[PDB]
């Protein structure tokens, strides 16, 4: 049937089931007269054409009450089930409304009191309007709402009355309250009917009030009605709907012959769905789901209708709509329904128990998945394009291309959708390769607008417009979506996709509810109103959901990419194809030569480098495996305790960027011994040592000597490849040289001897143990330019050693900047305009920093300091977040992408269990790595400082015999300060080297 | 009605602050007891509350004297007996409220206005049925509409429990019908086990109001419809109202007190909780789930009561600094209020922290012994432990799981499944393949022989081990001879769990059980 | 415990006199009260349950 | 030197003049000029206590009148300019909304312009001195905030009448009611306010020409066609064929009403249904009729 | 130092030496005339505003030493060392509580 055909057949289905029911108990109850109450209780209708009025000529009584139909035209509303609940309703609300009562269901949410007074009033024809009482509501257009709804009879129907502001409730009571003392003068017997000229004061004027006008105003306890109005209004008790009934008569209209059935299984299958699985805020199982899924299986009979009639008429028999219809199992339609509905939406752990819970409710029957083979082989095609695996069930990366597949049936339903996998599962690898499969099978290019919502303020986002001269500025989202809109260059022919990739807080989505509403638009303070074309697609890749109204939730469909999508066997092999397809010197060239080259052959051999870092993935391959001795170092780390919170993709990151920077060692000793470059046997000595040596450097990097030396123990007790031979020493204080061999990290501490002067400058960099081993893994994490991240109690020197390593390039200039909680990304924007220029290239806009062919390097000192918002998410690791993942930022005055070049972002921290330290999020600390800078130690504070005491005693020559002793009583003196005075004494007692 | 204008009392008692009163001239506040009068209006006058006489009797003249005479006195005469009726079903309704949870499962709010509603829905309706004439049969009074309105729109409108709701209905059903016009209605029976209540035969409301000034003053709740321990009831939670009333004026140094009182609830809460073994075979049983689900949630709670005590501890000792979140702990524990943090599972109402230790022990306890059991014979010990329902966190949960094990042990679908309730006072009876045992659940205001209620005066019987058996469900109609009792979580009577049904014996009426608030308690 | 009440009054009665819980008893006299030991800027606040 | 710098910071002192969609040149930067007027009057008046203040009195009481006099010029000017901003977008965001309000237009006419006279010579000496040297400027600047005023209260009291004319405006706001009574001839662009107004009426079906509405269409492109249609050209008042429109909506819904009920009598009176009969009269009425 | 807003400045002043952002404008171009004054008047010979305000800052960490007074309290003292570490890294405290 046509749709608007198929929607009067359901509300005249809906209407004649009550009407049978009704029926039945006239029988059943034996009632012979038509003034017994057992038929004077139901809604009846007296149809008298003969009356000159035409809104009088239908009269609706239902037992004391009589109404007269307003004839107002209600479109295709939605028709209720007519529940027993919603017949006490009626009951309740007629009685009230004949006695010159306004109505006040109350009740938990979901029960259907908004949806039952507004019910009644289409039933008779009056104008219902829905006053949302949330925080998004117009106070100051209320009074001309009531005076409207006087003059012109209108009803009222308030959602949550007790969610108001008390000075808001009580001039809405009062306003109220004066409308219906109006109303109930009405009442009066002795009043003259002849001339009524009811009069009620508002807005300090007069106002008549129509007689079929009525407020009802919907509770929602746990408060009460207000004191003003509790003689005034009669209230109902909406505790529980029926929603067994609610469920038979929808289902038992959408086709289904076993509607009874279906319907007491369904309904306790959803309250199972309630109780059993983990508490989620998103998971939805109201009656209003229930409603939904319950449409989503008619519609998914009727299309397994159609197919059969389809297939049958290519072939040689006729078609029996009702022959197919009865041989057809209806318990297997509801349940792939209510899977394809709810799978997503589930987290890991809850998938299985939701298997159980519905082979528990529905016995022997199974769901099928609905594979799509054309989209599953492109997703394959994509996935190998970009170094991905792809797996089908059961195989290595089915969970994420099922993932994937969930996303694209959620685009292809909803138009306003959110990934809100936790950090590190696969959200962005999933919609990028989801759009590129999708441009490469419907032939529709697919592009993306990451707009980040919280590196910008909302005015910047949303736009503002000048207060005096009233001129409007299109904020980035208003620009997007009017250059979308525009189509100056076929806008509307393309799939535009807009991912939020950013936290979800009740500021920036307020705007954004009309257009994630069925709506589609989106309202400017300016007043124009910007129609969602139908090709953009509004996407939010969140990490959680702790801070998001549910507004936002119920408008949005939502795929949960749990971190069980993402096996590190995935990760492994990503990070191998990458290394042996990507080379590691390219830089601008090598680089498009990847897309221009659909299979790149003939350019096997392109680079020496190419060629050593597959030797080196080759070696690197028998340990990268799912059984490997990557895998179980790092579970055996995960139980280890770290300074950060640990995540496996920052752990992973770290380990493939030093493995990057192993093989370049590999590639600059190659092109410093041309005669003979290094063989087989060599690589793979060095490879498998530098292999254990980073593994110790990534995985325990974070934590403390003690445990450091934990995990290099476990390490030789699991590993295979040869290890130092010495007895007591932790193999982190071994390095691995260009030769196979390992050698101590001592060799490299030479015992330098300073002058005089300068004893104790701050530029006297001490080579030492901790500045040669940090020293080192700071050069191997700064040439691969990552933005490292050093933390350490205060005053460790960690900007020192920092800069112990980098002055020892002269290519990066530091600008340090210091953070606190006033920073804001504004304050890294001033620093990038200050020493860096926005160059117009004719890709795009690019910020270079002025001098060319040096790189520049933002040392950030306290990267904990910036406070967090009343909702999280501090804004300027959020900017940075966004500026070393997406490669740039957006303008705040052109509102065009920014591509940086040449900037770095290392930064020092301090560790998150002392006051004020906010810890990082996930999303930000996954890129960076974290190296732990502790203080020096007794034997090193021995040596550091005896230096510092012989060249200092120098200047005595007859002193400088004591030197020795000195330093080792103020090592002693230091330690026992240290080991005396702690910080739960006194806040400021800490003795740091600085002192 | 001066408490509807806060503000304006805020003004008014600044205005009477600054004033010259006269000698003869006065001021007065008529207002309700609300929380929204000033505390400085309070404090600048002098108050005087006038709570209502309690009685039925009383109740009975102030619903008479507020209704005017000429009301009453309209054609035709039964409306008086009508008017007279309603007055005492709303005396019984706001007499019962006192004795709660028992009379009524929470206090609403039947007032005077619910009264006016009434009254109108009996003018309107006997003038449409009489249609004026002076007399009608009471055969012709449609009482059918009279009770309908007043069980779901007039009275049950604030009515949300559906045994509240019940009960109501048995009230309307038991005073309006054609037999309350017979001169031997008994409008109350047993009310000391012989006198019953008899209707006045009179037909004018002077009548009934002389009736009503001779009752006599020695009213119980039996009146009610209530066992005569409601008011024993009442008044020993009365009793222990005052005590603590009188306590907390008492509280009106403290360091080594809370030290030793934590010191003694550490040494109480047993110390750990072994979370379930999570095996491939455990994991489809539902009852392994829900108890591992009950275990953890244990093992959480049980870890943090425990660091927080110990952090009490040792500030007590004057060794740790004081956290805002410490801060507020040892505020609580010192005024005895339970403390926020320590309420993620359901507790009845104003419960104290050292009755909610106790609690917790016992809970933590059984825990133990299921996790005990759990570990030592994997699965099948746990469908034959005896598991207190008051003890788990969520019984309904539990409930949920046995149905659910059930339903997957012998095939059958989940909505095929109806409880059964079999008492049984032999010490470890033999329990079937689909039979739970149950223990601790309490039964007010009856006794149970053979699986068979019986009504008593006893405040309350123990049942010594109910099993909760699931069986196929039958099309069988239910007998005359069943009653569905409701299984609140706790003497509030706030939280159902589940309702039960059991066989009256002998011969007692079940509007009886309805009417007396025969109920079963998870916990007493 | 259920006769504590009564026997509070009945302790009441021992310390403070028989008749110390008498007055409460008997019905309220506005008179006296108004005419006198009420100041006229006394606002009498004639509270009631609702 | 305090002295020096107040003469100096208010010499040199120039308005921030700003184009406004070309039509003229306004003022931003109030919160900074009056913080500013506000610093130095509270700086001078402090000045009246110190032992040292019996030196150079009369330049501090100069000085101090200076700034009272700007600070109320530009208080005036202030509320002047916002006014003046919100009528202008009113009586150029409308064609009819001249024709609606001969007598208001004509007086906001009168007031642009020695507005825009006055802005243009400020224009020509944006200097803060400059401006306050202009002759009787505080005056014409006070008519101008009261005439200004009046006009607005005039139109809000119009807009008033106009909702009390046709209850159903009460529902929709004033910049909407505003375009709705003021794009009179472009009748499709009433389209977008009809789902306020009125329950399930989201359009309505005019002519070829939009002199007639034919009849109403609902959100789903349900559809009702009026018995008889409501002529625009007849009464040209949106009020008119507004309320016309309201009624007629509801005389024809009740007809169709009794023709349905006409035709699902026979309907039930039968023992047998023939689908395609009624399939037809499902078909040829409305879903709540 | 209760006020929150002048706890970030100071703290930039006492760690870098100057507080950018305080000089801006025109109020930079004054500094910058009476730095380039200051800078030539010393016999440090500038002109260039890069070079020149570096002469500022070079005359200001010599010649400015910031003295905080606080009242001992401990959870303060926390709150200040959440809100400022430079008041315990770059100033060195000294405790002289009642008299003896
Ligand atoms: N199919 C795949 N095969 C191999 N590796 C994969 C696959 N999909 C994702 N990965 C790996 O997982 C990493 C993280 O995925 P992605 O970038 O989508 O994370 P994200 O969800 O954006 O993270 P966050 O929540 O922290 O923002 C990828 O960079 C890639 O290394
Ligand atoms: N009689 C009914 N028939 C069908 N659906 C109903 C009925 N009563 C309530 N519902 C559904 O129950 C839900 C109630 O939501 P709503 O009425 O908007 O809020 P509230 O329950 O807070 O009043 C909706 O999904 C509504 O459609
Ligand atoms: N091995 C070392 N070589 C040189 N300086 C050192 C060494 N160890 C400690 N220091 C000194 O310790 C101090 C650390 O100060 P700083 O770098 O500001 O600490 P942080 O980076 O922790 O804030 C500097 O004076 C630095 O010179």
């Amino acid at each position: 049937q046509p749709p608007l055909r198929r929607r009067k057949l359901e509300h005249l289905i809906t209407e004649l089931v009550h009407q049978r029911d009704v029926t039945r108990s006239l029988i059943k109850s034996k009632i012979d007269n038509a003034k017994s109450f057992e038929w004077l209780s139901q809604m009846r209708f007296y149809f008298d054409p003969k009356q000159t009025d035409v809104l009088q000529q239908l009269s609706i009584q239902m037992a004391n009450a009589k109404f007269n139909y307003g004839f107002e035209y209600l479109g295709v509303q939605d028709k209720l089930v007519q529940t027993p609940l919603t017949d006490r309703c009626y009951l309740t609300m007629t009685q009230a409304l004949e006695a010159r009562l306004g109505g006040s269901p109350f009740g938990p949410a979901g029960t259907g009191k908004t949806e039952s007074v507004k019910a009644l009033g289409h039933q008779l024809g009056r104008f219902v309007l829905v006053f949302n009482c949330d925080e998004t509501f117009d106070f100051q257009a209320m009074g001309r709402i009531f005076v409207g709804l006087c003059q012109v009879g209108a009803w009222g129907c308030f959602d949550e009355f007790n969610r108001l502001e008390e000075r808001m409730l009580s001039a809405v009571s009062q306003q109220v309250q004066c409308i219906q003392e109006a109303l109930r003068e009405h009442s009066n017997p002795n009043y003259d009917k002849t001339s009524a000229p009811i009069t009620c004061e508002l807005l300090n004027k007069q106002v008549k009030v129509s007689p079929d006008m009525a407020i009802f105003i919907t509770m929602n306890p746990g408060s009460n009605l207000p004191d003003n109005l509790k003689k005034l209004f009669r209230s109902l008790a909406m505790t529980k709907p029926d929603r067994q009934l609610i469920a038979q008569v929808m289902l038992y209209s959408q086709g289904f012959r076993t509607a009874e059935v279906l319907a007491n299984k369904i309904v306790p299958f959803f309250k199972l769905c309630d109780e059993q699985l983990s508490s989620q805020s998103h998971y939805d199982f109201g009656l209003r789901a229930l409603k939904s899924v319950l449409v989503s299986a008619g519609n998914v009979k009727r299309e397994r209708i159609q197919k059969i009639k389809r297939e049958k008429e290519e072939r040689g028999e006729a078609v029996d709509e009702g022959e197919i219809a009865e041989n057809l199992p209806e318990q297997e339609i509801l349940i792939q329904s209510v899977c394809e509905t709810m799978v997503p939406k589930l987290v890991a752990e809850d998938i299985p128990l939701l298997f159980s819970l519905l082979s528990d409710v529905f016995p022997g029957v199974q769901y099928h998945r609905g594979e799509m083979t054309a989209l599953r082989e492109e997703l394959k095609k994509v996935c190998q394009e970009m170094y991905l695996t792809y797996g089908d069930g059961e195989e290595v990366g089915g969970m994420w291309v099922e993932k994937v597949l969930q996303l694209y049936q959620i685009t292809q339903i909803n138009h306003g959708l959110m990934m809100v996998g936790p950090s590190g599962s696969g959200k962005s690898m999933a919609w990028r390769v989801l759009l590129k499969a999708l441009e490469r099978l419907e032939g529709v290019e697919g592009v993306a607008h990451i707009i980040d919502p919280k590196a910008i303020s909302k005015d910047h986002l949303y736009g503002t417009l000048d207060p005096n001269t009233r001129e409007w500025t299109d904020g980035l989202f208003t620009h997007v979506l009017r250059k979308i809109i525009d189509s100056v260059r076929g806008e509307l022919q393309k799939r535009q996709w807009i991912v939020f990739d950013g936290d979800v807080d009740p500021e920036w989505v307020e705007n954004l509810n009309s257009v994630l509403d069925d709506n589609k638009l989106l309202t400017l303070p300016n007043g124009e109103r910007l129609s969602l074309p139908p090709n953009v697609r509004i996407m939010f890749e969140v990490q959680d959901l702790k801070y998001a109204t549910l507004a936002t939730v119920s408008r949005c469909g939502m795929v949960w990419f749990s971190e069980d999508v993402l096996s590190t066997d995935m990760i492994f092999n990503n990070f191998l194809a990458r290394l042996r397809s990507i080379p590691l010197d390219e830089g601008e060239d090598e680089a498009q030569r990847r897309r221009k080259g659909k299979e790149d052959e003939g350019e096997e051999a392109a680079s020496p480098m190419l060629q050593i870092q597959r030797d080196a993935a080759t070696i690197m391959q028998p340990y990268f495996t799912s059984n490997g001795l990557v895998t179980k170092a790092l579970e055996h780390a995960f139980q280890l305790e770290h300074i950060m919170d640990l995540t496996r993709l920052r752990c992973l990151g770290s380990l493939f960027s030093m493995l990057h920077q192993a093989c370049r060692n590999v590639a600059q000793y190659n092109a410093n011994h041309p005669d003979f470059p290094m063989q087989i046997e060599q690589l793979e000595r060095y490879i498998q040592r530098y292999l254990v040596y980073a593994i110790l450097w990534s995985l325990s990097g974070d934590s403390r000597l003690k445990m450091r030396a934990e995990l290099g123990e476990y390490i030789r007790r699991i590993t295979t490849v040869p290890l130092p031979t010495a007895p007591n020493i932790p193999i982190i204080d071994y390095e691995v040289s260009i030769s196979g061999e390992w050698s101590p990290w001592q060799a490299k501490v030479p015992q330098i001897e300073v002058e005089t002067h300068k004893v104790a400058a701050p530029d006297v960099v001490v080579p030492t143990l901790d500045t040669v081993r940090h020293e080192a893994l700071l050069y191997t994490w700064l040439a691969e330019h990552k933005p490292l991240v050093l933390c350490g109690p205060p005053g460790s020197g960690k900007t020192m050693t920092l800069f112990s390593a980098l002055r020892a390039l002269p290519d990066m200039e530091v600008v340090g900047l210091n953070f606190s909680s006033a920073t804001t990304p504004e304050l890294l924007l001033k620093t990038f305009d200050h020493y860096c220029e926005y160059r117009r290239t004719p890709n795009g806009v690019v910020l270079a920093p002025v001098q060319l062919g040096k790189w520049l390097v933002l040392f950030c000192d306290e990267i904990n300091l910036p406070d967090m918002d009343k909702y999280g998410t501090q804004r300027v690791i959020s900017f940075i977040r966004q500026m070393v993942e997406h490669g740039g930022f957006y303008r705040t005055s052109d509102q065009t992408w920014v591509k940086l070049e040449r900037i770095q972002f290392v930064g020092a921290c301090n560790p998150p269990t002392d006051p004020g330290r906010k810890p990082l999020s996930h999303r930000f600390l996954r890129h960076v790595p974290v190296v732990y800078v502790d203080y020096p130690g007794p034997a090193s504070l021995t040596q550091i400082y005896g230096t510092f005491n012989r060249a200092m005693l120098r200047l005595i020559p007859s002193l400088r015999t004591y030197a020795e002793p000195l330093t080792a009583a103020m090592v002693e003196f230091y330690t026992m300060s240290q080991e005396r005075f702690t910080q739960d004494t006194q806040p400021h007692y800490i003795y740091s080297p600085r002192e | 009605n001066v408490h509807l204008a806060p503000g304006w009392l805020m003004q008014l008692e600044k205005k009477l602050h600054s004033l010259q009163p006269h000698a003869c001239f006065r001021l007065f506040l008529t207002m309700e007891i609300n929380p929204k009068v000033p505390v400085n209006l309070l404090r600048a006058g002098r108050i005087f509350v006038f709570e209502p006489p309690p009685g039925v009797k009383a109740n009975m003249l102030r619903t008479f004297s507020s209704i005017p005479v000429s009301r009453i006195c309209k054609s035709p005469n039964e409306r008086a007996r009508l008017y007279f009726l309603l007055a005492w079903f709303h005396a019984i309704i706001q007499e019962r409220l006192r004795y709660a949870p028992l009379g009524w499962s929470k206090k609403y709010e039947f007032g005077e206005s619910d009264l006016r509603s009434a009254c109108d829905t009996v003018d309107t309706w006997l003038d449409d049925t009489a249609k004026g004439r002076q007399n009608i049969s009471p055969d012709k009074i449609p009482w059918s509409a009279l009770k309908t309105l007043m069980a779901q729109s007039i009275y049950g409108g604030r009515v949300d429990n559906e045994f509240d709701q019940r009960l109501l209905n048995t009230f309307l059903e038991r005073l309006f019908t054609t037999r309350s016009f017979d001169s031997e209605f008994k409008l109350a029976c047993k009310v000391d086990g012989h006198k019953d209540i008899q209707m006045p035969d009179g037909i004018r409301r002077e009548e009934f109001v002389q009736w009503v000034e001779l009752l006599p003053d020695t009213q119980t709740p039996s009146w009610l419809g209530l066992p005569n321990n409601a008011e024993r009831v009442l008044l020993t939670t009365q009793g222990v109202d005052m005590i603590s009333k009188m306590l907390k004026m008492q509280m009106l140094a403290w360091m080594r007190t809370l030290h030793t009182t934590a010191s003694n609830w550490l040494h109480l809460i047993p110390q750990t909780l072994s979370h379930l073994k999570r095996t491939v075979e455990n994991i489809k049983d539902p009852l392994f789930r829900f108890f591992e689900r009950e275990v953890k949630m244990g093992a959480k709670l049980l870890q943090d009561v425990r660091q927080d005590l110990a952090d009490v501890v040792q500030v007590c000792e004057g060794k740790k600094k004081q956290t805002n979140y410490l801060r507020t702990l040892i505020n609580e524990l010192v005024k005895g209020i339970l403390p926020r943090s320590w309420s993620h599972y359901t507790v009845p109402a104003g419960m104290t922290v050292i009755q909610w230790v106790s609690d917790f022990s016992e809970r933590i306890k059984q825990l133990q012994n299921i996790s005990l059991a759990a570990a030592s014979g994997g699965a099948k010990e746990l469908k034959n432990i005896h598991v207190c329902l008051g003890g788990l966190f969520v019984p309904e949960a539990y409930i949920t799981a046995t149905r659910q094990y059930v339903a997957q042990a012998n095939s059958w679908s989940l909505e095929e499944l109806c409880l059964e309730v079999n008492v049984t006072t032999s010490q470890g009876a033999t329990l079937d393949a689909c039979s739970f045992g149950v223990t601790g659940l309490k039964l007010q205001g009856a006794t149970c022989n053979n699986n068979k209620l019986s009504l008593s005066n006893a405040i309350s019987t123990a049942l010594p081990l109910t099993q909760l058996r699931w069986v196929k469900q039958t099309n069988t109609e239910k007998k005359a001879s069943v009653v569905t009792l409701p299984v609140y979580l706790n003497f509030t009577r706030a939280d159902l769990i589940f309702t039960v049904d059991f066989e009256i014996a002998t011969k007692e009426d079940p509007r009886s059980f309805y009417e007396r608030g025969v109920a079963v308690l998870c916990t007493e | 415990p259920d006769r504590l009440l009564a026997m509070a009054h009945m302790f009441v009665s021992t310390n403070l006199g028989e008749s110390f819980m008498s007055i409460m008893e008997q019905p309220l006299d506005l008179t006296h009260i108004v005419g006198t030991e009420v100041k006229p800027n006394t606002p009498v606040l004639m509270c009631s349950v609702p | 030197e305090f002295l020096k710098q107040i003469r100096e910071v208010w010499n040199t002192y120039e308005l921030d003049l700003v184009n406004y969609q070309n039509k003229c040149r306004l003022i931003r930067g109030w919160d900074d000029l009056f913080n500013k007027v506000k610093e130095h009057i509270n700086s001078v008046s402090a000045m009246k206590l110190s032992p040292y203040y019996k030196v150079f009195e009369e330049d501090a009481l100069s000085w101090e009148d200076k700034l009272n006099r700007i600070m109320a010029l530009f208080d005036v000017w202030i509320d002047v300019q916002r006014r003046w901003v919100y009528l202008e977008g009113i009586f150029t965001g409308s064609a009819d909304i001249k024709h609606l309000l001969p007598v208001e237009t004509q007086r906001f006419q009168s007031i642009s312009t020695e507005f825009l006279a006055l802005m243009k010579k400020v224009s020509k000496s944006p200097l803060v001195m400059d401006v306050l040297n202009i002759q009787g400027v505080q005056r014409s600047l006070e008519r101008l905030a009261d005439l200004l005023g009046k006009i607005q209260k005039a139109l809000g009291e119009y807009l008033e009448r106009e909702r009390s004319s046709f209850p159903r405006f009460y529902f929709v706001g004033d910049e909407d009611l505003l375009e709705i009574i003021g794009n009179s001839k472009n009748v499709a662009k009433l389209q977008k306010h009809f789902k306020k107004m009125f329950a399930g009426v989201s359009s309505i079906i005019l002519n070829e020409d939009n002199s007639v509405v034919l009849g109403i269409s609902s959100r789903e492109g349900e559809e009702v066609m009026f018995k008889t249609p409501v002529s625009i050209t007849e009464h040209p008042k949106i009020n008119e064929w507004l309320t016309l429109v309201e009624k007629e909506m509801r005389v024809t819904l009740a007809k169709l009403l009794a023709e349905s009920v006409t035709e699902v009598e026979i309907f039930g009176k039968a023992t047998s249904i023939d689908p395609n009969t009624y399939i037809t009269w499902i078909d040829k009425y409305q879903a709540q009729l | 130092v209760l006020d929150s807003g002048f706890l970030e400045r100071m703290n930039t002043l006492l760690a870098n030496g100057e507080v950018p952002g305080l000089f801006e404008g025109d109020e930079y171009a004054t500094l910058m005339t009476q730095c380039k004054e200051g800078a030539q008047k010393e016999g440090l010979m500038l002109d260039s505003h890069e070079e020149l305000y570096k002469w500022f800052t070079s005359q200001v960490i010599r010649n400015l030493h910031v003295v905080f007074t606080m009242n001992p309290s401990s959870e303060g003292l926390k709150d200040r060392a959440a809100t400022s570490p430079a008041l315990f890294n770059r100033c060195v405290l000294n405790w002289f509580g009642d008299w003896s």
